[PDB]
């Protein structure tokens, strides 16, 4: 878990990941 | 003789404390020196008399080197007798200055007087062998070699690469380029190309080794810089030292298709290149990737000064088809 | 005597001189020895410290104490230095010392310097040397906006598209991720909600953003909204996932170009 | 357990601060979880660790917790479901066979601390 205010561009993923988005 | 034997004795120990590597006019310095502890010191030479005698003592010590699998070659560094000499007189006013304390006679006084005329030649005793002792250099572990002979690969790559840019007048390089640049044609806003290479980069990847602990590499790269194999640019980079490139000079010469000098057929890391690919274009002939012709600054300085501006593999305008080369 | 700030700095700056005074007899006395110097201070700070007296700044009082340590240590070597007409101990800080030109207790450039030098010059182990041969072998808001607005144009107010059919831009997996964070950043301020179709496929309709002509009546708005029951149904979007939901939903089109 | 040591399930949050109801469908994956405050992102994160024997001066934005309950509500609840793990043993229906635990706290305003 990591909670973060905004995202940035060029962000290399892959698969056994899972991005989030925290709403508040 | 034995007076002379001695001499060289004495000569390659400060060469020990040169740790193999020794300037022209800081042994001719060392003469002077030896001269005065000598005594035998005659005054009606000029300093080509003194070199003279050198060169003598010289070829008698590389014939026994030469008989030893080891040997001094005497060459003229790349950064060119005026460059060297500047920041050799840089030292030579903080010695004069430091010797004035010192300077109580009149031997002194003549050593602070004669201004050292340019030189850019050092003489180092290297290596001629490979075999187990050779290997058993003890200085230290094996992944030290495997990583600085990886790090030298970089640079290799490094040099290869030409990069485009404006020219880094922070490197004293560009400045004496222009300097010889007005002095041969008068053309005080001349034009200057974009396009340079160099191997210096990489100390970024000294610190991309991944195998070992970021402290003894540090270390590592101190006794290096100590033990003067490679060298700190004061923007960061790392090259590596005139006579640690005298050593690998032959071997990469053997290992990656060096291209020496033009003029005086030595391979030299640092002149000027000719910026016209077509000049560094590929010799069809050979199917070997062909490096656009240099010379070495002081070679390229008497070419332009008495044979031509215009290449000769490709012809180009060198005045604006070279590439400056660190 | 109790405040004067002229007597307190003069005092101060008899002190410092005082401190290189008795600096210079520190090399006196590690060359000769001399107990002179010392009590001569010690008279000196005392006299000071007597028109200190009634004076009360601590500074003063703890460069006095400094005088104090630094005329005790001086006076007890010049005694030591008194009792016999040790050299050697003398001789290596005095090798030390006049190898400590410096400008006129911590270890000094030239300390080492002379001593290494000594001994090259006098070693009669040979030097040595060494080689290589051998051992060589738009902010974020703005693209919100954006993608939320083609979103409710090819959405509408009550029509109702499932959810990887408007998420996922089939051309481009990074492009995708950047529209599913566009559409995230815009529902929070409220104006699309989330609902099933018949065949349990979440469908997106447009949640009618109610005209609030007060900013902070809207936020509150939306802090309601985003306080309702939140479905929250989070999936991992890699590449390999977001082909899946393009095969899974039939989507054809970038929704939020 | 199947899944890593005390794997989170969905988290059902009830008449919290303003959060009447919610249910987050967490990830055994992983979590970047990107977005500013404005609902209370610092108070789900307080009531995360509240509602696991957690003291929320951890981070200090809210201390007593009957006040998280939602205005006008003095019971609030908390289903925190986690997939139990083997270390997780000797404890009040807890073993290393247990499966998922719900960890059901409930906040009463005239409680200072809630009954887990
Ligand atoms: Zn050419």
């Amino acid at each position: 878990f990591l909670i973060t205010p905004k995202l940035l561009t060029g962000l290399h993923y892959h698969e056994k990941m899972r991005i989030h988005c925290v709403m508040a | 003789p034995v007076t002379g034997d001695a001499t060289a004795k004495y000569l390659l120990q400060y060469i020990l404390s040169a740790r193999g590597i020794c300037h022209e006019n800081a042994l001719i310095l060392a003469l002077m020196r030896l001269e005065t502890d000598a005594s035998t010191l005659n005054t009606e030479w000029s300093i080509q008399q003194w070199v003279d005698k050198l060169n003598d003592y010289i070829n008698a010590i590389n014939v026994k080197l030469n008989l030893l699998g080891y040997k001094i070659i005497r060459i003229n560094h790349g950064i060119g007798r005026n460059a060297v000499t500047l920041k050799a007189k840089q030292n030579f006013e903080s010695f004069e200055d430091n010797t004035a304390i010192r300077a109580h006679n009149n031997d002194y006084a003549v050593l602070q007087s004669i201004v050292l005329p340019e030189s850019n030649r050092f003489f180092v005793y290297v290596n001629l062998a490979s075999t187990e002792e050779t290997k058993l250099a003890t200085r230290f572990n094996q992944n030290e070699i495997e990583f600085m002979k990886w790090a030298i690969e970089q640079f290799m790559i490094s040099g290869e690469t030409i990069v485009e840019g404006p020219a880094l007048e922070t490197s004293i390089i560009v400045k004496e380029v222009n300097r010889i640049l007005v002095a041969a044609t008068g053309d005080s806003n001349l034009a200057k190309w974009r396009k340079f290479s160099t191997f210096t980069v990489g100390s970024t990847n000294l610190f991309q080794f991944q195998e070992l602990t970021a402290t003894d590499i540090e270390d590592l790269l101190l006794r290096l810089c100590e033990l003067k194999w490679f060298y700190r640019t004061q923007e960061g980079k790392f090259g590596i030292d005139l006579r640690c490139i005298a050593e690998l000079e032959e071997y990469l010469t053997s290992m990656y298709n060096l291209n020496t000098c033009q003029n005086c057929h030595k391979l030299a890391i640092q002149g000027v290149r000719c910026g016209n690919e077509s000049c560094r274009e590929e010799n069809e002939e050979t199917g070997e990737n062909s490096l656009s012709q240099i010379w070495h600054v002081d070679c390229f300085k008497h070419y332009i000064t008495h044979v031509s501006k215009n290449c000769d593999r490709c012809g180009s305008s060198l005045i604006t088809e070279g590439v400056y080369v660190i | 005597k109790d405040g004067d700030p002229q007597l307190e700095f003069k005092v101060l700056q008899g002190y410092r001189d005082l401190e290189s005074e008795m600096h210079k007899g520190r090399a006196q006395v590690t060359r000769t020895g001399d107990i002179g110097v010392a009590m001569d201070n010690l008279n000196a700070v005392d006299s000071l410290f007597n028109k200190v007296i009634g004076i009360k700044n601590n500074g003063l009082f703890a460069h006095d104490a400094r005088a104090m340590v630094s005329i005790s240590e001086l006076a007890q070597i010049s005694v030591r230095n008194l009792k016999f007409d040790a050299d050697e101990q003398s001789a290596a800080d005095q090798q030390e010392e006049s190898d400590g030109d410096i400008d006129r207790n911590e270890f000094s450039q030239f300390n080492w310097f002379r001593i290494g030098a000594l001994y090259n010059t006098i070693s009669k182990n040979a030097p040595i040397t060494d080689h290589l041969m051998g051992p060589l072998s738009e902010t974020t808001p703005e693209q919100v906006k954006k993608c939320f607005k083609k979103l409710s144009k090819k959405l509408g107010p009550e029509g109702s598209i499932n959810l990887f059919k408007f998420i996922i831009d089939p051309n481009s997996f990074s492009r995708s991720i950047e529209n599913l964070f566009y559409t995230s950043f815009l529902i929070k301020e409220g104006k699309l909600l989330m609902e099933h179709d018949e065949e349990g496929l979440p469908t997106i309709k447009i949640k009618q953003s109610i005209s609030h002509t007060d900013s902070r009546s809207k936020e509150i708005e939306r802090q309601r909204r985003r306080a309702a029951h939140q479905n929250h149904i989070i999936f991992q979007m890699d590449m390999p996932t977001w082909r899946k939901l393009i095969k899974k939903y039939n989507i054809t089109s970038p929704f939020l170009d | 357990s199947s899944f890593q040591p005390g794997s989170i399930i969905k988290i059902r949050l009830q008449d919290f601060v303003t959060y009447t109801l919610t249910e987050f469908n967490l990830s055994p994956s992983l979590n970047m979880i990107i977005g500013p405050n404005g609902s209370g992102k610092s108070t789900f994160v307080c009531a995360v660790c509240l509602g696991l024997a957690g003291k929320p001066e951890y981070i200090g934005r809210s201390k007593k917790v009957e006040d998280f309950i939602k205005n006008g509500q003095d019971v609030s609840k908390i289903e925190i479901t986690l997939k139990n793990s083997p270390n997780v043993t000797d404890i009040e229906y807890i073993d290393a066979r247990d499966e998922t635990i719900k960890i059901t706290r409930i906040i009463t305003r005239s409680k200072r601390r809630s009954d887990y």
